[PDB]
């Protein structure tokens, strides 16, 4: 740590803290000197959130890192009623057509035009 | 006005006098004239740092545009400021503008990893 710290490498010292498990002080040091990894990390943050089975933390981590899009719809993919709570409560465009594609293939049109049309999915 | 009167009135041999203006009219925040009598003096470098501290970023792109040695100087803070909005493809025209060409192509590689 001394030595990365010595020679300014703020990027090899934030995968070495990432590395160690000690993502409070990656963060950190990626919010202060090695912003352009900052997302990245809040994205192998909540890999680490998901895989320790704290899903709603690594939700609000998701989100830092603009990747909730697609991990959140992955994550929760077996937790239906879940992710139904989420799409409603982000208001997402992006968010109402993925769940509206899903209720579509699950034949529910009825409730898929309903979220096209909040997405404002015309097409 | 009593201030750019008297450095109009001074003499281009009177520096110490011009400094004293130049580093008054700094500290009661009128960079437009600063600026002017740091052009007259041809001191281009605090020029340059003055229109950054005071944020001037168009005269600082004009004096750039004009003095292609300090593009480093303006365009490697405005840059930064905006990878610091996450507006990398703004931030990489930016550092190109710069003549910090390696770093363009270094942001852009970090991005695509």
């Amino acid at each position: 740590e001394q030595l990365y710290r010595k020679c300014k490498r703020h990027d090899l010292l934030n995968k070495f803290y990432q590395a160690a498990g000690r993502w409070q002080e990656a963060l950190q040091v990626a919010e202060h000197h090695d912003r352009v990894h900052l997302r990245s990390t809040y994205h192998r943050y909540a890999g680490h959130l998901e895989a320790s089975a704290d899903c709603s933390r690594a939700l609000s981590y998701y989100e830092k890192s603009d990747t909730h899009r697609f991990e959140v719809p992955r994550m929760l993919s077996e937790d239906l009623p879940s992710l139904e709570l989420y799409v409603n409560k982000m208001k997402d465009k992006t968010l109402w057509r993925w769940w509206a594609q899903y209720l579509e293939s699950q034949g529910e049109m009825d409730a898929a035009l309903h979220y096209y049309e909040l997405a404002r999915d015309h097409f | 006005d009593m201030l750019i009167d008297i450095a109009r009135k001074l003499d281009k041999a009177e520096r110490e006098p011009l400094l004293l203006c130049a580093t008054y009219l700094k500290k009661l925040d009128s960079p437009g004239y600063a600026a002017e009598t740091y052009l007259k003096m041809g001191d281009l470098k605090s020029l340059v740092q003055l229109h950054v501290e005071t944020q001037r970023w168009d005269e600082a792109f004009a004096l750039g545009e004009k003095h292609p040695e300090f593009k480093d100087d303006i365009y490697m803070p405005y840059a930064q400021w905006l990878a610091e909005n996450d507006r990398f493809e703004e931030a990489q025209k930016a550092f190109h503008k710069a003549g910090r060409q390696r770093e363009a192509v270094q942001v852009l590689e970090q991005l695509t990893n």
